[PDB]
Order: C-alpha cells, then structure tokens, then sequence
C-alpha cells in the first residue's frame, strides 16, 4: 500500500533465501536505495513547506486572525523540526551501511531481525535493549 | 463491556454563553470565543424579539 | 549482564557476558531456579545490609 516506508520506493518486502547468509551485497544496496529514497523525499517535503511559509507570510489587521494563520504554521514547523532532526539519523544509518556494520544490536551483538529493519530501517537497538534503553530514558526524562 | 460511566448530554462541554452560539459545532475556536464575548456586550433594544 | 555463568543444576542457563533477556527469565522460573554458585568477589562489591 502506497503508505509505508517500502512503498515510497517501488522496492516490494525482501524475502531472505535459505541458505543466504545475513548481511549480503543485495540487501545492502536495498537498504541503502530505501534510505537514499526516504531522504530525498523528505528534503523535497522541506523545500515545499518553505515555499508555503514564504508565499503565505502577510501582515494582518486583526490580532484574532494573526493568531490564526500563526497556529497552523507552529504545527506545521514542529513537524519539520521533527523530521530535521531524523534526517540525521538517516544519515548515521547511511554511514553505518556505508561502512558495512549495519544489522545488529549496538549493544549487545545479537543481530536485529530482518523485519524489524524492514519495519523501521533505522533501528539501532535490538527490541530488549530498545525497551530497557526506552525505560531508562522514560525516568531519566519524567 | 468496560465503559462504567458516560457524558449527561453533550452540552456539559461549553458554558451558558457559548452555549447559546447555534452551529457551534462548524465554528473554529477563536471566532466561537470572540463570538461569545462580544454576544454578551449586546444592548437591549426598544423592542426584544 | 551475566558476570559468570549462571548456571544450575548442571545446566548452563546463561553463558558468561551475555545480557539477562526476558527469555532467560522465563527458563529459571520455569526450571524452578533457586540457588545458583557465586564467586566472593561479586558479593564484596555488595552493601552489607545490616
Ligand atoms: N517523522 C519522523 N520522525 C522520527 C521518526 N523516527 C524518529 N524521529 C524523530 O527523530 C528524533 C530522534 O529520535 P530518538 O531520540 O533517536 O528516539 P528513537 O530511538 O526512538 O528514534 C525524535 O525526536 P523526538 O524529540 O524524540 O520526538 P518527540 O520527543 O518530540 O516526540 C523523533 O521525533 C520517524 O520515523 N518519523
Ligand atoms: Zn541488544
């Protein structure tokens, strides 16, 4: 479904052969079309939104319509801000691609499952050390 | 079966001057606030209809 | 993380240096696990507690 991460690129769910070992040629140049396509949209989604924001901006007469046309602009900014600061995680994803140490676990060695790369390219962690991590960034946080 | 309870009726949201504004429920929020503090500075006329 | 194999009852449940997973939970409970060996030198990090 033109929806998802996978279908921004007209790239369709991998399917890991039997004997096929992890970390292969083919998967690397998958992984790395999906993040380059991700980018790239994202960048030209930015380049839209600043065009918006620069033919729109006015000087308006009333302070309860000012308010107005300055509340979907802060929704709109939040979501940029958002995404400007997960370019840079693509980044680092293309960096540890790029290098060939992509697919496992930053804290412990075990390699992240394939789907759950699939599911959110970037992951970092394995899912018991996302969690635990989540947990103590929830209370160092709160 | 875990609801335990539910709203009276669905006016309880607004206050009596909002209240009376008719098709609230297309209006944005700021023009609904401007709209019930100006409505209560209305000055009688010589005959109410 | 396991600082020794933890271990009981002749079987190895956890191998030294991997981190505890809720999976390995499961296996000591479910192999009613209650008294495992530990070196001195684990416990002397410890706080006495009276
Ligand atoms: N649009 C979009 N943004 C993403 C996505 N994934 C991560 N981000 C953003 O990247 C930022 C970095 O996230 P992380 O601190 O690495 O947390 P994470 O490991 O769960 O991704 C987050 O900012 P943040 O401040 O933590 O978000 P928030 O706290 O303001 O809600 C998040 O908003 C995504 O899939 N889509
Ligand atoms: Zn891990």
């Amino acid at each position: 479904s033109s929806l998802s991460i996978l279908a921004i690129a007209g790239v369709e769910p991998y399917q890991e052969k039997p004997g096929e070992e992890y970390m292969n040629e083919a998967q690397l140049a998958h992984f790395r079309r999906i993040l380059e396509a991700w980018r790239n949209q994202l960048r030209d989604e930015v380049d839209r939104t600043v065009t918006h924001m620069q033919d729109e901006a006015a000087n308006f007469p009333d302070p309860v319509d000012r308010a107005a046309q300055e509340e979907e602009f802060s929704l709109e900014l939040r979501n940029r801000d958002r995404e400007r600061k997960l370019i840079k995680k693509i980044e680092k994803t293309l960096k540890k691609v790029e290098d060939e140490d992509f697919g496992y676990c930053e804290s412990c060695g075990v390699e992240i499952g394939i789907r759950r790369l699939e599911a959110r390219p970037t992951a970092d962690l394995c899912i018991d050390c996302k969690t635990l991590a989540e947990i103590r960034e929830k209370q160092m946080a709160g | 079966d875990q609801v335990d309870y539910m709203d009276v009726s669905t006016q309880q949201v607004v206050s009596v001057g909002a209240s009376l504004i008719p098709f609230l429920e297309h209006d944005d929020a700021n023009r609904a606030l401007m709209g019930a503090n100006m409505q209560r500075q209305a000055v009688p006329t010589l005959r109410a209809d | 993380t396991a600082s020794f194999d933890i271990e009981a009852n002749g079987k190895v449940y956890v191998e030294k240096g991997r981190r505890i997973t809720a999976r390995h939970i499961r296996q000591l409970e479910k192999d009613d696990v209650k008294l495992i060996e530990v070196p001195v030198e684990y416990i002397a990090g410890k706080v006495v507690a009276k």
